[PDB]
DNA sequence: GGCTG
DNA sequence: TTTTTTTTTTTT
């Protein structure tokens, strides 16, 4: 198919749609908009469940409200035949910033031992030394607007735990804020100094031997050579130590997305971790530590004797499925 | 009370043996309870015994479920515990819960039926019952009690059988004594009775005469005609009942005054039923069509027939068969089986007609091997009759009946009785 | 839809007289519509006539309603429509509206009954019907139809049926005295009538004679030909109508002047019908293509026929069989059934012809047993006329017509009759 | 389920006897489970008896491991309880667990072999097998089970086969001396027996007589009828058992005193079984429907049949072939195979009836080639009898039961034997 | 703030 | 919509 011309035609046709958004990352062409087929959610007028994907082999539209999915050509012919004919004829026609200041931030290692967040991190059972990499803020929106103005409409006083993300050079080019309260718009609000900032945590702290890729940076704290891809799309290329890295996901065997990711990793022949014999059964490492009492050295012992790759990984995954 | 039901299924043999055969997965919920009951039912199917807690939470729950379903099932299984309750209150409460859940499911189903039928065609979700069969679903939901009624025990149910014998609550007597002395009281309710006559020998004079007799006997008669219009069949019935020749109604020798007088004389009699004639195109009506017609008659005209007369069995179509078959053996047999199933479902005496083979034409005797369309039709019929008036009986206004297959009695007792046909009045009279 | 219903209750007579007995207050609403209908019903009860707008407003003024009710009723009364919609659509749409509202009310009532049933027995309403009344209630919702016509009801349609016998509503005359004599007034609508041709008997001569006779009587005739083109069949029709011999047209004896003069003379007569000749390839026309042809003629040509004449039954194709054979019994039986179904569903007289059996060919007398189509044509044919052409009859320009199957009347009344066949003009004349 | 396996190894005894030989240390784990199983195996090797919990603690004390795992092992032996689970489920679950672990170990071994093969020969491991051993070892993991017997060995199992000869354990006598003589002990369990005859000849009569004879021999007989109603079959059984003619029941020549007296006289017998008569629509029940019926009969009452009389297999439907997808031959063969599979599964004698062809309806002799529908039904049947009735036989109240197929004896020793048939009593009597 | 096939 | 095996049935 012809992705670029389809993307252009979809852009022309859907420029006028409600909630139209040009959600285009560095490698994908997605358009977010309110689904004209169903008007998206009747209750929520700000929902834009109409999505066009040009990254797909053929730019395809799908609504998450009316569950209407089709190619761009089908929608164009069934809704705008006028430009559809011109498009179908065209078918054969073609034929960096570094964060330097920490306003309203007090590092946990230098924070007072009586601070409530210190007590919470004790409930989180984080190693004391790791506190020299985490700050606490009472003015997270204020701090972000001080560093990146216009981010927050109001600089409300919100206490969060700020983990700066240091590049291999050790330069904080981003930061993730964890809301202390159980209720929040997002558990981990991550803001980067520049769009090309590193999405991998602990890169500056990588040592010799195998490197363990985890989910949460706090989880990586308990682990030597623990790096954390800070959200985003899992891309092998952006990940260093492509020779020696070790994949460690959450212990959620019945969860479908986790096993999908693990299948993706193993099909790339990677070296992954398996929990099919773990004495603890919590979802993640920190949960095993705080609940099952799991201690980090036992965890490392288990993991160094549970890494599998290739056919070994595949067969050990089959059993771990369910 | 799902938790109590599950707990006493696991931890009570008497309660299990009492309530398990009436348990269904569509009674508990769309969450943990349904999954737990699925595990229990799978274990009972596989091993014919009630599972324990270990079997539930290891041998069965360690299979395939999402995280939320797994957590719910684990919590429910851990919550199960034996509780001392009387085994008369538990059964009654479980029966009430089952009845309530059956009613809830039936209400949801009929709501979905109405919603589906409200939608226009091409999106009507076929195989879903029509709006006509809403009350039967509710009636089925009402009778969902825990009573053991599987079949007819010979020794345990002889009282009801004797009541049926003494009441004779299966026979529908004829108006002809000759047909009653060979059927031992007439035809039975769930039966398929057949006439075989040939071409222009009868085969609708006989059906019309039987319909007229049943009408005079107070029965509701439904005449489904595939080969004749409603008006011509009603004219034959009028000739039979008004004692007027069929030609006289055509030439015009009968006045409107006497016609209306005879009709009103018949109306005032309390011993007169209702005859409804419905025509379908030749080859365009099946058992499903007849069921739809019955439902429409019951809803609109409040008409529940006791006699159903199909003018011709061989020019109908099979509801089960989807692709037309050139083999007349299978199609006619399927049609006859469907008609007899309809008769036994509606408890209606079903009369129909069959065509004899060309060899039997102008033959003084017609054997069962002269059936034309299919040899499976005589196997499914409860009573067959053959009309063999060749040449001399026509001059004497007679017809000879052979009694080829008789399931009401011995067909070798009174094989021939020489019925008195009258073609002008379209009726049968005896030779007493 | 409620606005239209109220407007055409106020401003119509036939609609009122048709839909008033099936109109209830609970069918409309719980707001302005219900109040307006209550006003209408009160006025019609106190004064047995449809109220006017001024009278309706006076009644609303002298009524007990609050401010919001007063405003709603006033607005609705001011919003009435006197538009003259078509009656059939109006009746059907109001019937659908009434049925939907009745179903909704019944479903709500059964839900309320179930909810009341699941309440402390000491604490429940006594007026609420028991659960066992649920299946009956829904039945009353399904028994709502403005007009009940399911089949022909004996003793309930005797006055309409008599008007059929006196008015001969079904008969279509023949223009030949002998054929009218043996059919008691001609052939009937929704029938299949066939001609059996023996030795030296063309099948299309008789069909063209019948088509011409029907054309002269004012009937719309659709002639579907298989083995011949449209021009050839219409040339046979011209030979019969213009009195020109068939060979004279090919030779050129008749000039354009005489042809046009005769055609315009026929066109002047108001007792002439329309003839539409449609050609189909051999075996390429089943009795489903004819339905499409009729639909196209009705939509485009506005031509709705009363007579359909198929050139030859054997050449046709059975839609049910799909597989085709030059001379196979199963196909002929299916073709006859499909054509008779088409005749019944279109209310038209359908004519066709077949070849008699070889033994029938040699014998001047033709027996139903002596027929190429045995038990297939003398089972689906209302009338089967047999045509015999021997050497002596041909020398006298005659053909012996024998009646082999007559559903219309007695087959043996006038079985044999001599017909004056003219093979040049393709005509049948009577014999004194 | 390693905890359950270890607990029932230590405590349960028969489970230990059945499962211990098929136990290896590689099947459990690489952690506490493996250590516990190694301790148990060492103890059972030292002392040829199952150890106790105190013995396990002593073995842990004297034979020690590294404390890291030793704590896990000592906390692993704190949960092994008696937990009296059922034996069959425990054995099946242990077999499934060991099979799964064997498959996992085989896959890991073949992966390791492939990895070793990739390595250069300089540093490759020597203990690992070559790649050529990958298939066979996989087979060694495929054929792992607890079934010590894979088949029947002629010389090894000469014992336990002579037991089947002393005690028949298969034969069910017929209550008729002639049938026992021609069968050498009666019909066998897990067999399909067929009575073939023409239409209206006695097939249901013979089946009812057999059912009555079995009922008199203390047998549970389940009569499944596809055509006749339950009351009709029960009336035939009453006529056979109560020595009252069918005419007497339909003419009122028997009083309620006689009927109840005879029924209670039969009830007082200790040599009487149970007869459940079940009715299904024609063509609306299959082998799975029969299995569901048997399950509900076993649950809702203490009824496990030993004789199953299906009225006619030809009017059933296959549980594998879709409806009317195949011809008569394939469908009837599939139905017969399904019925025989049901018979062998339930270990019951299954009697049924079949129709003969149209050509054998008036024949004094019936051959195996006269079977209607499939010819695979004689192939699937274990015992087939042909019921022949002629005018001379009917004049003497006799039939001509002929052996068509016999897997119980030589069909030629007594091929044709006369049998008196009382049609009024629906009874078979033997000429003596 | 993402999430489809 | 044709094609080919096998069977079963029926009609001539
Ligand atoms: N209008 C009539 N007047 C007098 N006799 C009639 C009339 N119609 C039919 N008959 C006679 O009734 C018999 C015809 O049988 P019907 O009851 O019409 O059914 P059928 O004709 O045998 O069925 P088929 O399939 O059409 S042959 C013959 O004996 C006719 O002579
Ligand atoms: N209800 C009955 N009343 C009197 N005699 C009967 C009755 N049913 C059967 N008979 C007699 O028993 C004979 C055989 O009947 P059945 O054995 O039931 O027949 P079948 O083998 O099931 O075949 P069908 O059903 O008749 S095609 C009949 O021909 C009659 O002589
Ligand atoms: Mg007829
Ligand atoms: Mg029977
Ligand atoms: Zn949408």
């Amino acid at each position: 198919s012809i992705p670029w011309i389809d993307n252009e035609f979809a852009y022309r046709a859907l420029a006028h749609l409600p909630k139209f958004t040009q959600v285009n990352n560095s490698s994908t062409f997605k358009l977010r908009f309110r689904c004209p087929v169903c008007g998206d959610s009747k209750t929520d007028q700000n929902k834009a469940r109409g999505w066009y994907y040009g990254d797909n082999n053929e730019g395809n539209i799908h609504c998450y409200n009316c569950n209407y999915h089709a190619p761009i050509g089908i929608y164009l012919k069934e809704f705008e035949p006028d430009l559809y004919r011109e498009y179908i004829f065209e078918i054969r026609k073609e034929k960096k910033k570094i964060i330097k200041s920490l306003p309203s931030c007090v590092r946990l290692d230098k924070l007072a031992e009586d601070h409530p967040i210190i007590k919470y991190v004790k409930a989180r059972c984080i190693p004391k030394d790791k506190w020299k990499y985490l700050w606490f803020t009472t003015e997270w929106p204020k701090l972000v607007n001080s560093i990146a103005p216009g981010t927050y409409k109001k600089e409300i006083s919100e206490p969060r735990l700020v983990i700066p993300i240091y590049n291999a050079n050790g330069k904080a080019e981003s930061f993730q804020g964890r809301a202390l309260k159980k209720d929040a718009p997002q558990k981990y609000i991550t803001i980067e100094a520049y769009p090309e900032a590193t999405k991998i945590y602990g890169v500056e702290r990588v040592k010799d031997g195998d490197v363990y890729v985890l989910e949460g940076p706090i989880d990586s704290l308990f682990i030597e050579n623990g790096i954390a891809i800070t959200g985003g799309q899992l891309d092998l290329e952006v990940v260093p130590f492509k020779d020696r890295r070790v994949w460690v996901l959450d212990n959620e065997p019945r969860h479908p997305d986790t096993i999908k990711r693990m299948t993706k990793l193993v099909d790339a022949g990677e070296r992954v971790m398996f929990w099919d014999k773990s004495p603890w059964k919590s979802k993640d490492v920190n949960d095993m530590i705080r609940k099952e009492g799991a201690t980090p050295e036992q965890i490392m012992e288990y993991m160094k004797n549970n890494i599998a790759q290739g056919l070994m990984a595949k067969m050990r995954l089959s059993k771990y499925a369910k | 009370m799902v938790e109590i039901i599950l707990s006493h299924l696991i931890f009570d043999q008497a309660y299990f043996s009492k309530v398990w055969p009436y348990m269904d997965s569509e009674y508990f919920e769309s969450g943990p309870a349904k999954n737990t009951f699925k595990l229990i039912k799978s274990h009972v199917n596989e091993y014919h015994s009630v599972p324990s807690i270990n079997a539930l939470n290891v041998a069965l729950e360690n299979s395939s479920f999402t995280e939320t379903e797994y957590s719910g099932v684990k919590t429910l299984i851990s919550k199960l515990a034996d509780s001392p309750e009387d085994h008369s209150w538990l059964v009654k409460e479980t029966e009430k819960y089952v009845q309530q859940r059956a009613m809830f499911n039936a209400t949801s189903k009929i709501i979905e039926i109405q919603t589906n039928a409200e939608l226009p065609p091409e999106k009507r979700n076929k195989k879903m019952p029509d709006v006509g069969a809403i009350p039967d679903i509710m009636r089925q939901a009402l009778s969902i009690s825990f009573d053991s009624y599987v079949g007819h025990d010979w020794m345990d149910d002889y009282e009801a059988r004797w009541l049926s014998y003494m009441n004779k609550a299966r026979k529908v007597p004829f108006k002809l004594r000759i047909l009653n002395k060979i059927t031992k009281g007439g035809a039975e309710t769930g039966t398929l009775n057949v006439l075989m006559a040939g071409v222009n020998v009868g085969k609708s004079l006989g059906l019309c005469s039987l319909a007229a007799d049943y009408l005079q006997l107070g029965h509701n008669v439904l005449y489904i005609s595939m080969e004749m219009a409603e008006e011509v069949c009603a004219k034959r019935i009028d000739a039979n009942m008004l004692d007027v020749s069929l030609d006289d109604i055509d030439d015009g020798h009968i006045s409107y005054a006497e016609y209306k007088g005879k009709m009103e004389k018949w109306r005032e009699k309390s011993t007169l039923g209702r005859l409804i004639v419905k025509q379908y195109p030749t080859g365009g009506a099946d058992a499903n069509t007849f069921r739809s017609l019955l439902n429409e008659l019951k809803l609109k005209k409040n008409f529940v027939p006791t006699i159903i007369i199909v003018d011709y069995l061989g020019i109908c179509k099979s509801c089960r068969i989807r692709v037309y078959s050139e083999n007349s053996y299978t199609t006619v047999k399927a049609i006859a089986e469907e008609l007899r199933a309809l008769a036994v479902e509606t408890e209606t005496v079903l009369w129909t007609a069959a065509q004899v083979g060309k060899q039997a034409w102008d033959s003084s005797d017609v054997n069962m091997s002269d059936i034309a369309e299919s040899a499976g039709l005589p196997a499914t019929a409860d009573f067959m009759l053959a009309v063999i008036e060749t040449e001399e009986l026509a001059a004497a206004e007679q017809q000879l009946i052979k009694q080829i297959k008789s399931r009401y009695g011995d067909k070798n007792k009174w094989n021939k009785f020489l019925m008195g046909v009258q073609k002008g009045n379209q009726k049968w009279v005896e030779i007493e």
